[PDB]
């Protein structure tokens, strides 16, 4: 084994010094061995010469003398991949942090890989089907591409992951991994309790979601690199086993920011805003390794927040670049009605084309939103001129906006605690069947109360003739 | 007193509709002048200290 | 208080016999990081020469300094270590070119990654070739058929020009690139040479899923088998998709050489500098405005004077170019933005306002202009477009304000003209078609329909003209002028078709 | 020069454009020792500037009418390049952004634009 | 010119200071004609110096001082740039009748940027001197001048 001597220790940069020829290379995991620590983590980041080459410690550097022994791991930071990280919490360094025994795995791959090639892309852009109603006709979500979740607190991020994970599984067979980069102390005992009374992760059955430890409370080296372990576990089941995952990256914002921080301790010079000069190629390799190959796809699912309400800055910009859709969730619906508080009109996606989804779908999306976007500007005149002083056409669109508003928020199987009723799941065929005849005249004699809390075009003939007789 | 009412709901509609549009466009000026003032300032002492 | 160069490692090797291995071509790797690569060695290595590795990284040596020799890698920085022996190709940083590159996507460097084999090239052309001067060089005259009613009318572009297309995110930048690509497949399809126009796509900053995405969609409609495609995704290293824009233009100018014309679409121009800035913000440099260095303007006004019109001693080609600059908001005023458009003739303002209300695609008459675009347009659209530019922006500026008689006039042909010049996507339309319907909505043959019948009155007119009256249409292709009895042949035909 | 001076004739010197000067040798300022100033610029920016404007004057033999134009960084008259160039000349012509987009022919600035023979 | 045909220079020194010399030059034109003025306000005379402009006196200094390898502060100046005013425009003071009765007074012209007068060397002179004179370029261009 490559032994070395710790030379320098400031901070989280903690310089090694080691023999001619049997020298790290970039990118490579150093062990050492502490007191109550099991090993100390440090990733190679550049070689300064003279037999000597700094490093990032992903964990406290205090207690460390000038002297320590320092193993070579010969390989980047492996961690524990495939069937056997699901339901466990783990770490950026691939060890459980849920004291549930350690994670047996069969093969450990690292988490500094290339990404695919553009021969083995995918040549056609595919839509990939959520099960929920304002997600499969508005803003569809692409097969193997970025997804961005902005909404602010309570409004329904935590419920529309849970629920989005569980029909995935159910109707395609794909698993998620759930990588809280940059979260707190209390939302990560706050998410693993909530998922094992709903039905995600099971501790004595099945478990169908992986969970992934990052809080801000180490150094830099351990927040920066929480995206990358995160998204190597997912990539194993799309290449290895052919599956549709789902990665979750919450927060998006706390990614950016965690790699500046490393790279301004190191000796970088400032970019703009206080960025780092390699925005743009730290962002682009863990962006493009979710991808869709020949074996399975990766869909990504993470938050990007604005910073101060800005979306041209370095940290939104360089992120909006490579989301195909994005989920608003804003604070005008939740209390009004709607479940969840999904705004048809602020998301929007780049697969809601003719050529991606046909002309079917998208004669139904061009109409759903022509509808909602005059309804809600005239808002502003019904509620100052009333409601019988219209025309014939603005009396009758009027509506049709009101009962269609509701017919996309269906109950989730994750939510029947909350509403009480049961969990509609609609697929990509009846939800575009069920928009398309309420436009055309044939649900125009149904209440406005018939289509709330309901999915497709069976559950609103049903609950329209029980509401009466 | 009718027609002196009702033009005033319209000039304070317009009045309230075009203040809209000025705050946005001076949203986008002050979060341009709010990221160049961290950069300036970021500079001056990255350039006093390497020298 | 001390200095580089020889220290510890590369300090004891002058005591004894610094020979064996030839140290003027290779060199011992000291330090490696930031995308660099300190080199010790290199005696007879020229300035910005090609490089390689011990792995297989190719390398370009900027900087000659006594003792070391600063190497820009153009891949990952773990394919470098210290202590690894390098090797230099001799030459600079050069590319292939030739005709055989048609139809294959290459990369930064000229290697396919489409999986076809290798490329059967004609040559090696350095990507830092110098533009032509003023003696071999000369007037725009040629037409560029784009394809869309509202680009060919308004500011329309010429071989050997370069048009900018500035606008925000959704517009319709990367869109207005793509139709007049596509459309040039009635004359490239045919004999005739000097009309055909070869592309070149070179996709810098963009993601790995929409450069394949953006390939398969022109080969169904035979559009892939004359044109190159520069993949640099964002997922490499800030050398590589820097000199995607010097490496793309090395390879359009061979036709343009020769006697050929060729289009260039560097998409995207705010990409390419992003990429510049950050590995010259490691090389220890001057950060000027937006953090970017003093070299900003010299690097994208090199590239875009080498796209011109050659005379007719030197071939008679031509290079177009068209850099698509992505604002920050509809910021036309930036440091990116004044660069660009400070050098090129002529810009497309793609606005974000008019993209969302339906209006594609979303080009303002009052700020898009053309400069050699007068002269390098067909007779036939100029004529039936008489003073179309002028009535386009004066019809914006009184609607927003806005009942006279005089102003009922203006607003009702102002509305039908630009309904009926906004086609969709991968719909380019031919200069007999767009010089038909261009001329209805000018002399008020128009104003009669409604406003929702603009795009049924399209489509009707076009069929009608193609099989009643296909003299005129033919004759308006040929000649690409009308007379007095072209003139009075297309007023009697569409009088009689408006009123059935 | 040499056409006022040797030869006594009234020259026309037309430089387009004149803030080429000082965006050139800023970037060669950082490879020769120099540290930056404002902006990122040279540190011998007037004395670089005032070295050049001062020989092309009207002298005794023969008068010089200087017609240079300055360009505005990304709009601004507040930079180190603009701001140094508007002591060195007699009549100043700035042509604001905003009144070319309205169709002023051109965007004549009649609140900016000063000279020193108006009186 | 100007004043030679007015009888006014025959009692004025003009201390000729271009921007085509060296930065040493223009950075010392403060300190040498406030030298010159000191001898008659130290005898039994009046004298009264015009420091024009303040402006260009403190991109002078800023630029020899950054050539001989000095660390910057503010705006990419000087770290005494406000004692390098302020020591100028200090000695231009009235004496007393035990030193002679003389006084010198001063007239620093400060160049603003569009009417700012929240700057670096605008604020710093500002607070130095015994009042200021406003001159807003509103008021000028319609013909109240000054
Ligand atoms: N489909 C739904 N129907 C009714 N209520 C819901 C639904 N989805 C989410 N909610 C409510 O939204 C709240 C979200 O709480 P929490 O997860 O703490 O905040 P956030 O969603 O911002 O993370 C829950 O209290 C829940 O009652
Ligand atoms: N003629 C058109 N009709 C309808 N939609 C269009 C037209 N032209 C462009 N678009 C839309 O504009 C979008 C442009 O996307 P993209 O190229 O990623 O952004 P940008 O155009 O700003 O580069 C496309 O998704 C396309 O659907
Ligand atoms: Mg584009």
């Amino acid at each position: 084994p490559a032994s070395g001597k710790i030379r320098a220790v400031i901070g989280a940069v903690v310089d090694v010094q080691f023999e001619q020829g049997e020298l790290p290379a970039i990118l490579n995991a150093l062990t050492i061995d502490q007191g109550n620590n099991q090993k100390l983590v440090l990733e190679v980041a550049q070689h300064l010469g003279e037999n000597a080459v700094r490093a990032i410690a992903m964990d406290g550097t205090e207690g460390l003398v000038r002297g320590q022994t320092v193993v070579d791991t010969g390989a980047p930071i492996s961690v524990p991949v495939g069937r056997g990280t699901l339901g466990r919490i783990i770490n950026v360094v691939g060890e459980p942090i849920d004291e549930r025994g350690p994670i047996e795995c069969k093969q450990r791959n690292p988490i500094h890989a290339d990404p695919p090639s553009f021969v083995e892309q995918s040549t056609e852009a595919e839509v990939l089907e959520t099960g929920i109603k304002v997600v499969d006709l508005l803003a569809p979500y692409a097969r193997g591409g970025k997804i961005g979740l902005f909404g602010g607190a309570g409004v329904g991020k935590t419920v529309f992951i849970q629920e989005l994970i569980n029909n995935i599984a159910k109707a395609h067979g794909g698993f998620s991994v759930f990588t809280g980069v940059g979260e707190r102390t209390r939302e990560g005992n706050d998410l693993y309790r909530e998922m094992k009374e709903t039905g995600v992760i099971n501790l004595e059955g099945e478990s169908k979601v992986a969970l992934v430890f990052g809080q801000m409370n180490e150094p830099p080296g351990a927040r920066a690199r929480v995206a990358l372990t995160g998204l190597t576990i997912a990539e194993y089941f799309r290449d290895e086993e052919g599956q549709d995952v789902l990665l979750f990256v919450d927060n998006i914002f706390r990614f950016t920011q965690a790699g500046s921080e490393v790279s301004a301790l190191l000796g970088r010079i400032p970019s703009a805003v206080g960025y780092q000069p390699t925005l743009a190629t730290d962002m682009g390799l863990l962006q493009e390794r979710i991808t869709t190959t020949r074996k399975g796809s990766v869909t990504s699912v993470q938050a990007v927040y604005v910073p101060a309400d800005d979306l041209t800055d370095p940290a939104p910009a360089t992120t909006f670049a490579h989301l195909d859709a994005t989920t608003v969730l804003s604070r005008g619906i939740s209390e009004l009605g709607i479940y969840p508080a999904v705004d048809p009109l602020d998301s929007k996606s780049r697969l809601l084309d003719v050529s991606v989804v046909g002309q079917e779908h998208y004669d139904v999306a061009t109409g759903v939103q022509q509808t909602l976007q005059a309804y809600k500007s005239l808002q502003d005149i019904i509620a100052i001129l009333g409601m019988d002083e219209l025309s014939e056409q603005d009396k009758l669109t009027v509506e049709r906006a009101r009962k269609i508003q509701r017919f996309l928020s269906q109950p989730f199987a994750v939510a029947e605690v909350f509403t009480g009723i049961e969990g509609k799941l609609v697929r990509l065929k009846d939800t575009i069947a069920s928009f398309k005849a309420v436009l055309e005249g044939k649900y125009d004699h149904l209440p406005e109360n018939a289509f709330y809390m309901v999915g497709g075009i069976e559950d609103v003939v049903a609950k329209a003739e029980k509401i009466a007789a | 007193y009718a027609s002196e009412i009702s033009a005033r709901r319209n000039a304070m509609d317009n009045a309230s509709k075009n203040a809209g549009e000025m705050i946005n466009k001076y949203s986008i000026l002050y979060n341009r002048t709010r990221q160049a003032v961290i950069t300036n300032e970021l500079v001056d002492i990255i350039t006093g200290a390497s020298s | 208080k001390a200095a580089p160069t020889e220290v510890s490692s590369i300090l004891e090797s002058k005591i004894r016999v610094s020979d064996e291995a030839n140290l003027d071509e290779t060199g011992r790797v000291l330090s490696v990081g930031d995308g660099i690569a300190r080199v010790f060695g290199l005696n007879n290595c020229q300035a910005e020469e090609l490089v390689e590795f011990a792995s297989g990284v190719k390398g370009m040596a900027l900087n000659l300094e006594p003792g070391q020799v600063g190497i820009v890698l153009f891949g990952s920085d773990r394919e470098v270590k210290e202590g690894e022996i390098v090797k230099r190709t001799g030459k600079i940083v050069d590319v292939p070119i030739g005709p055989g590159m048609l139809g294959r996507v290459v990369d930064a460097l000229g290697n396919p990654i489409d999986g076809k084999g290798p490329i059967e090239a004609t040559g090696y052309a350095i990507a830092q070739l110098k533009a032509p001067g003023i003696l071999p060089r000369r007037s725009v005259f040629e037409p560029m058929q784009t394809g869309l009613k509202a680009v060919d009318a308004l500011v329309p572009i010429g071989r050997g020009q370069r048009e900018l297309i500035i606008g925000d995110r959704q517009t319709g930048k990367t869109a207005v690139a793509l139709d007049t690509i596509l459309n040039q497949k009635r004359w490239n399809d045919g004999n005739d040479e000097s009309k055909k126009l070869y592309c070149v796509y070179v996709a810098v900053g963009q993601k790995r899923s929409t450069v394949a995405q953006l390939v398969q969609t022109l080969e169904q409609n035979d559009a892939m088998k004359y044109s190159i495609v520069v993949a640099a995704t964002a997922s490499e290293a800030a050398p590589l998709q820097y000199l995607a824009p010097f490496t793309a233009c090395a390879i359009a100018e061979w036709f343009r050489d020769n006697g050929k014309h060729a289009l260039i679409v560097y998409d995207d121009l705010s990409k390419q500098a992003v990429a510049y800035r950050q590995l010259s913000l490691l090389l220890r440099r001057p950060p000027g405005r937006e953090a970017y260095p003093g070299d900003v303007f010299y690097l994208h006004s090199r590239l875009l004077e080498r796209a011109a019109k050659m005379s007719d001693a030197n071939g008679g080609g031509s290079l177009t170019a068209l850099p698509v600059i992505e604002t920050q908001g509809g910021d036309v005023s930036a440091y990116i933005p004044t660069n660009v458009i400070s050098i090129t003739d002529g810009q497309i303002f793609l606005e974000a306002e008019l993209f969302y209300k339906g209006i594609r695609p979303a080009i303002n008459v009052g700020l898009s202009v053309s400069r050699v675009g007068s002269a390098a347009q067909v007779k036939a659209m100029k004529q039936v477009a008489g003073s179309l530019k002028l009535f386009l922006a004066q019809y914006r500026e009184v609607a927003a304000f806005a009942l006279d008689a005089s102003t009922k006039q203006t607003l009702s042909r102002g509305e039908r003209l630009t309904q009926l010049l906004k086609q969709k996507q991968y719909s380019p339309q031919a200069s007999e078609e767009q010089v038909p319907v261009i001329y209805a909505g000018v002399n008020g043959f128009l104003d009669n329909i409604p406003i929702e019948r603009i795009p049924e009155f399209e489509e009707q007119f076009i069929a009608y003209l193609k099989a009643n009256e296909g003299d005129i249409l033919e004759a308006i292709r040929t000649k690409g002028e009308l007379s007095s009895e072209l003139l009075d042949k297309l007023k009697s035909a569409t009088e009689t078709f408006v009123a059935t």
